[PDB]
């Protein structure tokens, strides 16, 4: 709620210099470390694409929090929803960054996604898709995730079962000798 | 009532009644003006206070 | 009431019967498009303008449909016009005469599923066939270029263009290409703007070393012409702003209002010393400009224009080597606009425009179409992206194949070679997809206007002599021409996402079986 | 402005197939539940009221089914075997229809 | 076909919608065929509003004749882009279409598949291009030439007095306008009308005249001499486009806040005021002051006191014209300010008409920028003559742009079709026939020009068809004896920009139409 | 049958007209509408006309032009002439009357030559060069150049014609007051402007009672006194007569006890202080269209100062021009040289109505008012709006000069100078300049329709006379004698210049209209 | 838009074909629809059919021109 | 009135304003009333008969 008051008109200007001279140390204290790829869910402005593009590092804005728990896994980056310490001072280590061998934006389907490959701390696997349409492509990649599901199950449970109904095939013919044990209706 | 609109600040808790007693003396100051006028009757196209 | 209330449904032969028809009428509204002998078509929009184009695409984006396999279509068509420009001349057509032939094998009460698994098959020897027959070309050489690009535009009305358009392709892509990957450099069709401009006539039109604005000179003294202007992209207004910390003042004495006035002038003039200190002539901005700071500027001696698109700020950047500013105090002379070999502001009559040409090493451009009228810009412009399409793709894969229907005979008696080899059930489906391929040199024949079948069988009988693969079907004489002299030539990835999504049309279509309408979600 | 020539009349109902067979193998099953209770010695009758207001009571499947004017084709059949049952050999007109 | 895919939707076929289009630019050129000729009969359209117009230029009537045809909006949207070029010939433009696709439809309703004509027209369209390169006549800028060019564009429109009238106008501001490489034709040219006195009396006015007038009494409404201050920056009041609603505690604080706040703006004035004052030590010499802003109250009395006339709110491009017409130096920031900075006008007064106001700019030493002052009894006939202007001023802009000059009433379409019907089949043969159509087609300037004046086409046509030796010339066809003109003599041209531009335009419109099939609509509902 | 065929769909609903046949017959037939619509219009014998408005209100009016205005017509040459006179009576005055019937004339006799086949742009010709040589003759009838600037005889004798014209019973009154009003204007602003001269409309006390202030008049109330002193100090003041209020937002504020009670009680003294100061340099009556502060009217009741209340800009502007003295936006200085000077300012009651009169004697020129008296508020309307095109007659006399003689005697002479003309124009075009000429006869058979004689004997003698020069002789007004009557004994005067713009404005409508040929409409 | 041309008005209201388009495709597709309708009917094999009239008459048959009789078609 | 609020009068040129006459002719009377009712008084029914 902190409305800002003049009494002494000769300071707004340095009131507006720091209202931004906030995030430019921020972003400084972040790219002094030496970090050429930063990934943001929140909003990224003009002011810290410029600093970056002089800096030449690599910034993504508005991406979806599972994606960067992902790459925090992955690259073994910290998630960090702010610049902190132990101590009250705002700084950052080079120990919150995660590595991968190189990140690419690539066109695919004029369309340009951005890849990373071959985190050093966690191997991470994702899948593209190439397809005519997208209704074939939506409906197979729910296909593939039944499939990543079952093979989760294989592994999980180190036992299978012979497919094409062979279940039933004996189901039928085990319960009916079984009941007669029963004897009731 | 419908005089000018004004905020007002006060620190002091004694300030703060002070104010609240020269507005009271400022009708206090008109009703004192009429009376010593000499006057017995008083119309007024606004309202009058209680 | 049971299920929805409502929904409609139909099963089995019935539906895809249905969906079977529905292509092939698809198909059919296009099937006379295609070829150097081709129709001409235009569109009667929803809102009011008009639409004239021969590529299918945009066709079939301003259809809509109700069966839903036509729009599955419909986005087939999309697909593989956005990824390789042309090929939609034919892409739907070869799916809807596919799914035609495919149909017959139906009522054979074949399932679907193992004539699906024949098709695959199918893909992969078309695939490896064709790569067989490719010819690698080198990329450098010029004018094979052109041949290649008349040859892939010689179907739209640019034709009568086509060493203007040919140019103009070539020199637009030939300059865009970004070799800050290494030598794994990509170009990209988005800093090619394209430009419409009524009047003149296509000779008018050619490629300008630079960017095109269409905003004016804001004040009269800043000089229209110059010959090596210093560019600065202020990305940020340059005028005094918002505090946007909601903040606020409370003067007392009577001196500080007009000195609150007075500050924000300082400010403005601030900035100004800030970017005249870097001895810039030219200023662009996406925001607004303060008149004040226009006054400065002024003062010295320097252009400035005024709120333009952000991607137009991009290209003239990439345009004068210059990179972005948003900080004036932040300024650095390695984002000087050095690189602008003229700049100048013209007239096209009742307005302005401004020219930025010359540059060093220009790697962003725009192309300055200038015709007859907006509609017939329009084709002209799709044309332009269909053939600078095909030209990086190009660049990107240096291997040709002989189009005109050759290269598709030549799969043609290669999958009846693998058939006659390949006995089984699927057999029959295999060499039914062989046949249903002879559908496109068949289609520029009716479309060239010659005898159909006399023709047809004369090409796939000397097609079966080893010794020839490059006989194709000429546009014009229709009459069988070997494809080496006459010269249409296309890349090899055309063709190859062509059959690839055609069978994925087909699968896709082949395995659907009953419809459920009325959804409400 | 051109349209697709239909082949029969507009309206034409059609449902070809398992579909259908098993939908007449469900009417045929309802008709037998508004009988299935008639025949026995403990057995039992309805009574059905035609739309002028006359009331009939009947034990006779063949009746009664004659009274229930069925709209459904397959059913029709059944109930013609009602009629031919009725006059051959008498009750179990109600047992033929089950 | 597409009926299957969508009910709703509508199609026609090759033949149906081939024969729609040839239905719809036949009916277009009918209509339009009235116009072109100076003994044409000009047309006056009602808008739904009530309005009213009187024009001649086709471009007003397609885009305001609202037609559903589709080939008709794209008609019109190129003759929108030739007038955006030329100004007349739209008339001859969709003429040319018209009739072209009329001979095309001759053709090919013989069988012949359209393609071919397509092809002819190509290589006619060549031919003619190259024989209208070496035709043009390379005259310089002698002001008769230019004259009579304007005369022969303007006599299209009005009346024969009215147009002789405005000639010498037009050709003066034209001539008034050049430096020498680059003329621009939007700030020298100021369009303004006032409801006033005449038609013919309309005229150039060496000067600048501006839409507002003062806003004060004492405001002198006459200057002998004067001085011309040209800004934009406010002298009306403002406040910080920071939040600052500020506070007091006595009510003469009040007042003291209220000089204060005022104090700025009265810096402002004063730092004019001293200007003045420092050069206008001289009683006779008269200050002036053009703001592109407002100018507060309390600024109109302090100018005022010293006898100071001031404008507010003029628009954008007046300043630029002030700059063009007196010289003066356009500034924003006071604080930098010069006697060197002022404009210098020989005259300048207020004149008052109805209840609007208008300013006058007089004599200045070398003008470079003007006002065609419009003088109308009518609003319609403002728009209409206002038109006119335009097409004038941009044919005479055309003219001086290109060295050379295309005489008029035709003598080119004649040429044409005696160039083209001398060619060969040199064609492939059956081009020879779409040759032969668009050298047909091209001889409608000559029919519609007899038409519209009274004379029987087939025998006109004829008798200016003879070149007559060795010097067969360029042959106009009169337009109030129907006989054989030289048309260089007489001297009615044209622009060569016109007409090659609208060669290319048809043969491009054309070859494209011809090049149709079937007209679908299937949008959303 | 149910089934012809159309060539061109090109309109989605419209009314395409083409074939000579809209000017030949529908065109012209739409003027002849509006010719005999007001017809009875103009006259001497000419009798008034009421319209009421699309929104109901009653318009009691002779005028053509009024009439014109009020009547929201649809065919568009219809339109054309209609705003061609509306212009015309922006420029001079009376003559919308007179160009209308022009116009119908015109385009009467031009269809009946296009009837019997003569060429459109030829009649075009025709009646462009008759208008010509009309206008080349016309100076040549001048009579009676009256130059007399500031008499109010001359000027009265004069402005007779247009007041006896628009209103036939109160010739004497309404001259001489209006007479008394331009004489009382000077050359102030320049050269007797129509703006200077103000209408008020007082109802009751017929018109014969109406009277001419040489000051300026307001009906508002007051709020204070009443007076009126023989040395009247007026001050104007623009801005709001308070304390000058910030346009920020300035909220007054405190921080301790006592400023409650020096705010206020500072209020009160310092109005007092620039209420005095006002008083002080003498002016006892102030004026302001902004709102008046109750401290302020107090004081000045206090100090015997004159309010004035609620005035519209235009308003203090005349208040501004009458005293001569300067408004003032800053309340303070009642600066001595632009403060203002008045013989006499009261508040009287005229009609139940509360009227403020600023009664003046001024000999450099003051704005007059004149004050209308009557029963029927639409009578005023009708009064005033001839009064004002007289005041606008008077000032197109001191345009220039030069007085014709009315009454038609003109306007034969035209006809028979133009005839004359024709028969040495020979070709073709002779029909054309013969019809012209033949057109001005509307007039005087107007005259005779609205006096109700028997019109064509009228015109012959007319003519006959006509034939010895006597260029002064024009059409009576009497049944007794429907013969004849000498104008320029009688009198029956107009100016040279608004018959001449009448007659060109005349024939620029009458040459658009005839020009076009086809017509296109789209739906309203 | 909403208004494309017809150079034939020649016609009431009414269907015209043309263009091969019908005998190439409509007739055929008709034909065919008579083929599958009566496709299940020969054949020892061949299964009985049920219809009923425009006037709810019942039609258990296998013959084809009985049930043809049966199906008033356009 | 049509608000349901009575209203007698003798004076005439009151009961002519509450007769909202539509026709116009009689609008000048019923403003002759008005005018009298202004000046004079009583026989404003006088002046209109």
């Amino acid at each position: 709620g902190v409305q800002v008051v003049i009494t002494d008109p000769e300071k707004l200007d340095q009131i507006r210099q720091r209202e931004s001279d906030i995030t430019k140390e921020r972003i400084q204290k972040i790219l002094a470390t030496g970090a050429n790829v930063i990934l943001t869910t929140g909003g990224i402005d003009d002011m810290c694409l410029k600093y970056f593009v002089e800096a030449g590092a690599m910034a993504v804005r508005r991406v979806l929090k599972r994606d960067l728990k992902r790459i925090a896994k992955a690259s073994g980056a910290t998630i960090l929803s702010t610049l902190a310490n132990l101590e009250g001072e705002e700084t950052f280590e080079a120990a919150m960054l995660g590595q991968a061998e190189e990140v690419v934006q690539e066109r695919i389907c004029d369309d340009e996604l951005i890849l990373i490959k071959n985190t050093k701390a966690r191997t991470s696997a994702s899948i593209i898709l190439r397809g005519a349409n997208d209704f074939m492509c939506d409906e197979m990649e729910r296909s593939l995730h039944d499939a990543l599901c079952v093979v989760k199950r294989v592994l999980e449970s180190k036992s299978v079962v012979p497919g094409g109904g062979a279940v039933e095939a004996a189901l039928s013919i085990y319960l009916e000798n079984y009941a007669t044990s029963m004897g009731s209706r | 009532a419908e005089k000018d609109n004004a905020e007002i600040r006060v620190h002091t808790v004694e300030d703060y009644q002070a104010i609240v007693d020269a507005e009271w003396n400022i009708l206090y100051d008109k009703l004192e003006k009429i009376h010593h006028s000499g006057a017995k009757v008083v119309l007024s196209k606004l309202p009058i206070g209680d | 009431l049971v299920l929805s209330q409502n929904t409609k449904r139909e099963s089995g032969r019935k539906v895809q019967s249905g969906n079977i028809n529905a292509a092939k009428t698809i198909a059919d509204i296009i099937r006379t498009c295609l070829g150097p002998k081709s129709m001409m078509k235009m569109l009667l929009d929803p809102m009011g303008g008009i639409v004239m184009t021969n590529d299918g695409n945009a066709i079939l984006r301003e259809i809509q449909v109700q069966h839903p396999a036509a729009k599955s279509m419909i986005e087939i068509s999309r697909t593989q016009d956005e990824e390789v420009g042309d090929g939609t001349t034919s892409v739907i057509i070869l799916a809807g005469e596919m799914l035609s032939v495919a149909e017959h094998f139906l009522e054979q009460q074949m399932h679907p599923t193992v004539v699906i698994s024949a098709y695959r098959k199918a893909l992969d020897d078309m695939i490896s066939t064709l790569k067989k027959i490719s010819i690698p070309v080198d990329i450098s050489d010029s004018d094979m270029m052109l041949n290649i690009i008349n040859s892939s535009i010689t179907t739209k009305a640019i034709s009568r263009w086509s060493s203007l358009a040919c140019n103009i392709a070539l020199d637009a892509v030939k300059m865009v290409q970004f070799e800050e990957n290494g030598r794994k450099e990509i170009d990209i069709k988005k800093y090619a703007r394209v430009e419409k401009i009524p009047g003149g006539i296509i000779e008018d039109s050619c490629v300008l070393r630079g960017v095109m604005i269409n905003k004016d000179v804001t004040h009269p003294r800043m000089r229209r012409y110059i010959k090596n202007p210093r560019i600065v992209l202020l990305d940020s207004s340059l005028e005094y702003k918002k505090g946007e910390s909601q903040t606020d003042i409370e003067i007392t004495r009577e001196e500080d209002f007009t000195r609150i006035l007075q500050m924000e002038e300082e400010y403005i003039q601030q900035l100004c010393e800030d970017i005249i200190q870097l001895k810039p002539d030219v200023v662009i901005t996406e925001k607004g400009i303060s008149d004040l700071a226009q006054h400065y500027l002024m003062r010295a001696n320097i252009t400035a224009i005024r709120r333009v698109r952000k991607t137009d700020n991009n290209r003239i950047a990439r345009a004068c080597g210059a990179r972005i500013v948003s900080r004036p105090e932040e300024l650095r002379e390695d984002d000087v606009g050095t690189g602008a070999g003229l700049l100048e502001i013209k007239k096209i009559g009742d307005e302005y425009f401004t020219f930025i040409t010359d540059c060093k090493d220009p790697k962003a451009c725009t192309i300055l179409l200038r015709g007859a009228s907006k509609e017939i810009l329009s084709e002209v412009e799709r044309n332009l992206q269909d053939a600078m399409q095909v030209c990086r793709n190009v660049l990107l894969d240096p291997q040709l194949v002989p189009g005109g229907g050759a290269s598709e005979m030549a799969v043609a008696h290669a999958l009846t070679e693998k058939s006659k080899a390949m006995t089984g059930v699927e057999q029959w489906p295999y060499r039914a997809v062989a046949q249903a391929l002879e559908v496109i040199p068949r289609t520029l024949i009716q479309n060239c206007g010659a005898s159909t079948i006399r023709l047809l069988t004369s090409l796939r009988a000397k097609h079966t002599q080893e010794n020839c693969e490059t006989w194709g079907v000429n546009g014009e004489t229709g009459t069988l021409v070997d494809m080496k002299e006459l010269g249409i030539w296309e890349p090899l990835a055309v063709k190859l996402q062509t059959y690839k999504t055609a069978v994925e049309t087909a699968v896709l279509l082949l395995r659907i079986d009953d419809i459920v309408s009325g959804h409400k979600k | 402005m051109p349209t697709p020539v239909i082949l029969l009349k507009e309206g034409t109902d059609s449902s070809q197939g398992i579909p259908q067979l098993v939908s007449n193998i469900s009417a045929c099953q309802v008709i037998a539940e508004a009988v299935r209770t008639t025949l026995g010695p403990r057995g039992m009758d309805k009574l059905i009221v035609d739309g002028r207001g006359k009331a009939t009571i009947s034990n006779d499947g063949a009746t009664i089914l004659k009274l229930l004017d069925v709209v459904h084709p397959a059913a029709k059949t059944l109930v013609d075997i009602a009629k031919s049952q009725d006059a051959e050999v008498g009750d179990g007109t109600t047992s033929v229809t089950l | 076909a597409v009926k299957t895919l969508n009910p709703k939707a509508e199609v026609a076929r090759a033949q149906a919608a081939l024969a729609v289009n040839i239905s719809a630019a036949r009916g277009l050129q009918d209509v339009l065929r009235t116009n072109l000729g100076p003994k044409g009969t000009m047309k006056m359209l009602v808008s739904g509003a009530g309005d009213i117009k009187l024009t001649k230029d086709g471009n007003v009537l397609l885009h305001e004749m609202q037609i559903q045809h589709p080939t008709a909006s794209l008609i019109a949207k190129v003759a929108t882009a030739q007038d955006d070029i030329t100004g007349d010939g739209t008339t001859s433009n969709v003429l040319i279409i018209g009739e072209l696709l009329k001979q095309a439809d001759l053709y090919i309703s013989e069988g012949l598949h359209p393609r071919i004509i397509t092809e002819g027209f190509e290589a006619a369209k060549e031919k003619a291009l190259q024989f209208l390169e070496e035709v043009k006549v390379s005259r310089e800028m002698d002001r008769e030439t230019l004259i009579d060019v304007a005369r022969t564009s303007l006599r299209t429109k009005v009346h024969a007095e009215l147009a002789d009238v405005l000639t010498e106008a037009v050709v003066d501001s034209i001539l008034a306008i050049k430096k020498q490489d680059e003329p621009i034709d939007l700030f020298m040219i100021e369009i303004m009308e006032m409801k006033h006195k005449s038609e013919t009396d309309t005229s150039l006015i060496r000067g600048l005249v501006l839409d507002h007038g003062a806003r004060h009494p004492d405001m002198k409404k006459r200057v002998e001499d004067a001085y011309i201050l040209t800004c934009n920056v406010s002298l009306e009041y403002e406040k910080t486009e920071v939040n600052s609603g500020f506070f007091y505690k006595s009510a003469e604080e009040r007042e003291k806040l209220v000089k204060a706040e005022r104090k700025f703006i009265e810096d402002r004035v004063k730092k004019i005021i001293e200007l003045k004052r420092k050069v206008c030590g001289d009683s006779d010499k008269g200050f002036v002051v053009i703001n592109q802003k407002g100018i507060d109250p309390f600024s109109l009395d302090a100018l005022s006191k010293e006898g100071i006339v001031a404008l507010r709110r003029a628009k954008r491009r007046n300043m630029e014209r002030l700059t063009l017409a007196c010289g003066g130096v356009a500034l924003n920031s006071f604080d930098d300010l010069s006697p060197d900075c002022l404009g210098h006008a020989g005259l300048v007064y207020e004149y008052t008409l109805g209840e609007e106001k208008f300013t006058f700019i007089e004599k200045c030493n070398n003008p470079r920028s003007v006002t065609l002052l419009i003088k109308g009894p009518n609003k319609h006939t403002l728009t209409q003559i206002k038109d006119a202007v335009r097409d004038g001023l941009r044919a005479v802009k055309n003219a001086i742009d290109d060295g050379c000059v295309v005489p008029g009433a035709g003598a080119v379409e004649v040429a044409m079709a005696e160039a083209l019907i001398k060619h060969k089949p040199s064609v492939k043969g059956r081009a020879q026939l779409g040759v032969q159509a668009f050298a047909d087609a091209l001889l409608i300037i000559p029919k519609v020009l007899a038409q519209n004046s009274g004379f029987d086409l087939q025998e006109t046509l004829v008798k200016i068809q003879a070149e007559h030796s060795e010097s067969g010339q360029l042959v106009g066809v009169d337009l109030n004896t129907g006989e054989p003109m030289v048309a260089a003599e007489v001297g009615v041209w044209d622009n060569y920009c016109v007409k090659k531009q609208l060669l290319h335009s048809c043969t491009v419109i054309a070859t494209n139409i011809l090049l149709v099939d079937e007209i679908m609509r299937a949008g959303m509902s | 049958p149910k089934a012809p065929g159309f060539a061109q769909m090109l309109k989605e609903g419209a009314k395409h007209f083409s074939g000579l046949e809209e000017a030949v017959y529908r065109n012209i037939q739409a003027c002849k509408e509006l010719a005999q619509t007001t017809r009875t219009a103009y006259g001497p014998n000419g009798m008034n006309k009421m319209v009421i408005n699309h929104l109901e209100k009653l318009f009691v009016t002779n005028d053509a032009a009024t009439i014109l205005r009020e009547l929201e017509v649809q065919h568009p040459a219809a339109k054309m002439i209609v705003m061609a006179s509306h212009m015309q009576e922006q420029e001079v005055g009376d003559g919308t009357n007179f160009v209308l019937v022009f116009a119908g004339a015109l385009l009467e006799l031009a269809e009946e030559l296009l009837r019997i086949g003569l060429s459109v742009s030829e009649v075009i010709e025709g009646y462009e060069i008759a208008c010509r040589k009309a206008h080349e003759i016309l100076p040549n009838l001048v009579c009676c150049s009256a130059k007399n600037l500031r008499d109010i005889d001359e000027v009265s004798s004069l402005l007779r014609t247009s007041i006896m014209s628009k209103q036939y019973g109160n010739e004497v009154f309404l001259a001489k007051l209006i007479a008394q009003a331009c004489v009382s204007i000077f050359p102030d602003s320049g050269h007797f402007n129509v703006d200077n001269i103000r209408v008020c409309k007082i109802l009751g006390s017929g018109i014969s009672s109406s009277s001419v202030l040489h000051g300026m008049v307001f009906k508002k109330e007051t709020e204070g006194d009443v007076t009126s002193v023989k040395d009247a100090k007026i001050a104007v003041y623009s801005c709001p007569f308070d304390g000058m209020i910030t346009e920020t937002k300035g909220t007054v504020l405190i921080k301790t006890a006592e400023e409650l009670m020096n705010f206020s009680k500072g209020e009160e003294n310092l109005m007092d202080a620039q209420v005095k100061a006002i008083a002080d340099t003498g002016a006892n009556v102030v004026v302001t269209g902004g709102k008046v502060a109750d401290m302020a009217l107090h004081y000045a009741n206090k100090y015997n100062i004159m309010l004035v209340r609620l005035n519209s800009k235009w308003d203090l502007r005349r208040l501004c021009k009458t005293v001569g003295a300067t408004a003032l936006p800053r309340l303070t200085p009642p600066v001595l040289e632009e403060m203002g000077h008045c013989d006499s300012v009261y508040l009287s009651e005229v009609g139940d109505t509360q009227v403020v009169v600023f009664k003046h004697e001024k000999e450099d020129g003051a704005i007059s008012t004149i004050v209308l008296r009557g029963s029927t508020d639409n009578l005023m309307d009708d009064i005033e709006r001839a009064v004002d095109d007289g005041v606008n007659t008077f000032k197109v006399l001191t345009r220039d000069k030069r007085l014709v003689p009315g009454g038609g005697a003109t306007e034969i002479e035209l006809a028979k100078q133009i005839t004359s003309y024709g028969e040495t124009c020979p070709g073709l075009e002779q029909y054309a300049i013969k019809k012209f000429a033949e057109a001005f006869e509307a007039i005087p058979r107007a005259l005779a329709e609205n006096s109700g004689v028997k019109a064509n004997e009228v015109i012959s003698k007319l003519y006959a006379v006509h034939q010895e020069g006597n260029k002064n002789v024009g059409l009576d007004i009497e049944a007794e004698v429907p013969a004849v009557k000498d104008m320029l004994e009688a009198g029956i005067l107009d100016t040279y210049l608004g018959k001449y713009w009448a007659i060109k404005l005349a024939t620029n409508a009458a040459v658009t209209v005839l020009r076009v040929d086809q017509i296109i409409m789209a739906k309203p």
